């Protein structure tokens, strides 16, 4: 099974230089091309540059014209992009994809996906804190709670209920930027005969920070 | 080089019809009667997937229901029936020249009749205020469409500052839409008032919704 594997996300300050990794694995490193593609939330996709790992060749965009490197290891089986000076513009999602040739080229496979912040900010550690009604009026069979997660820096943040116990009935909201802090929340609604019964604790992790926070409700 | 540019940019189409989408060259990607065009569906937090290649076929793995069609520098993605999961947003790339590009987008939505919110208002945790801040988060979940507005009421007082509002994307089973609104507040602001009301002002209901609770 051919898989592509990326870091999770990456913070930069403007002006400064970071360098993504793209891993290969189920398939020979050097028989295909490795190319990029940038997505920015509400433009779209679009195409940054494709290199040959062989003779480490490179094609490059005009508009990422001096503004992307490129750079691959052939004994790790590894594809690395470097960017220089990235703006709020250049803030996106990073992917890398295996061009597959059979006259018409297609992507087949495509990379887990890099969230790129410019900000200055430094990264902060998540507050989470439960959400419980405390109260109602008996009007509804159905019991809903909630999780708070603020004060953390930059996105994303993985919440789930119960350590991924419960798939149904939970929303996981995104986040929204507040002075240079992100905030999110989540719901879940369980049935009245669920919420005494069983208990529910929001399970919080932060992939940027390496940190995980469990609150019960 | 050869720009594609999607018409419309979002579509909303009814459970069993037909949803026609368009990806428009500015050059012609047709080489020995074989066309160069790639169709992916991307669905929101994931990469994209291969569905049309050739505008012609069909991709192993991929469901009958999606097909394309067209030559030259106009080419269409029609989906019949649509089903519920067939909401995503769908691109369109051209191999013919390089640097290769892709196209601008569109997002397939699915149609139904419209839906009244349920509103829930959670008082802030016990945690929160021992920081000295204060949180009151109010859900909104399963209504349609997507337009819809929230209401702060402090005390009978609306109060517009420190809200934060989230929209999701339409749901896959249910095709509905949630949104929470976070009223953020010190700890000072929540002991000198009592009764914290959110409202919801949707289509569906000439008057808005009261979900309130005193402290």
């Amino acid at each position: 099974q051919v898989q592509l594997q990326q870091p999770g996300a990456e913070l930069v300050r403007p002006g400064a230089s970071v360098k993504l990794s793209c891993k290969a694995s189920g398939y020979s490193f050097t028989r295909f091309w490795m190319n990029w593609v940038k997505q920015r939330p509400g433009q779209g996709l679009e195409w940054i540059g494709m290199i040959h790992p062989s003779d480490s060749e490179t094609r490059l965009n005009q508009k990422f014209k001096d503004k992307a490197t490129l750079t691959v290891d052939k004994s790790s089986t590894t594809a690395y992009m470097q960017l220089s000076s990235p703006t709020s513009e250049d803030s996106a999602v990073y992917y890398c994809a295996r061009k597959d040739y059979d006259y018409d080229a297609w992507f087949a496979y495509w990379g887990q996906g890099t969230l790129v912040t410019v900000s200055a900010a430094k990264t902060t550690p998540p507050s989470v804190y439960p959400l419980a009604p405390g109260s109602a009026a008996q009007t509804n069979s159905m019991v809903t709670l909630g999780c708070l997660v603020k004060g953390y820096f930059p996105e994303p943040v993985t919440v789930t209920w119960n350590s991924g116990s419960l798939s149904s009935g939970v929303h996981t909201f995104p986040a929204v930027l507040q002075s240079d802090l992100y905030t999110l929340s989540s719901s879940v609604t369980v049935p009245s005969s669920t919420w005494p019964s069983e208990t529910v604790t929001c399970n919080v992790a932060h992939p940027a920070s390496s940190t995980k926070v469990d609150k019960k409700i | 080089d050869i720009v594609l540019t999607q018409s419309p940019a979002s579509l909303a189409v009814s459970l069993g019809q037909r949803a026609t989408i368009s990806c428009r060259a500015s050059k012609s990607v047709s080489a020995s009667v074989y066309s160069y065009m790639h169709w992916y569906q991307q669905k929101p937090g994931q990469p994209p997937k291969l569905l049309i290649y050739l505008a012609s076929s069909l991709e192993s793995g991929v469901p009958a229901r999606f097909s394309g069609s067209g030559s030259g520098t106009d080419f269409t993605l029609n989906i019949h029936p649509v089903e519920e999961e067939d909401a995503a947003t769908y691109y369109c790339h051209h191999s013919r020249e390089l640097p290769p590009a892709f196209g601008g987008g569109t997002k397939l939505e699915i149609k139904r009749a419209d839906a009244a919110p349920t509103v829930s208002i959670f008082p802030p945790s016990s945690e929160q205020l021992t920081s000295g801040g204060a949180s009151v988060v109010c859900f909104l979940n399963n209504f349609y469409p997507k337009d819809i507005n929230v209401k702060w009421k402090i005390d009978g007082s609306e109060r517009q500052n420190g809200v934060l509002n989230s929209w999701t994307d339409q749901d896959s089973k249910d095709s509905t839409y949630s949104m929470s609104s976070t009223l953020t507040l010190t700890k000072d602001e929540y002991e000198r008032h009592n009764s914290y009301t959110c409202e919801a002002t949707h289509k569906t209901s000439t008057s808005p919704i009261v979900k309130s609770f005193n402290r």
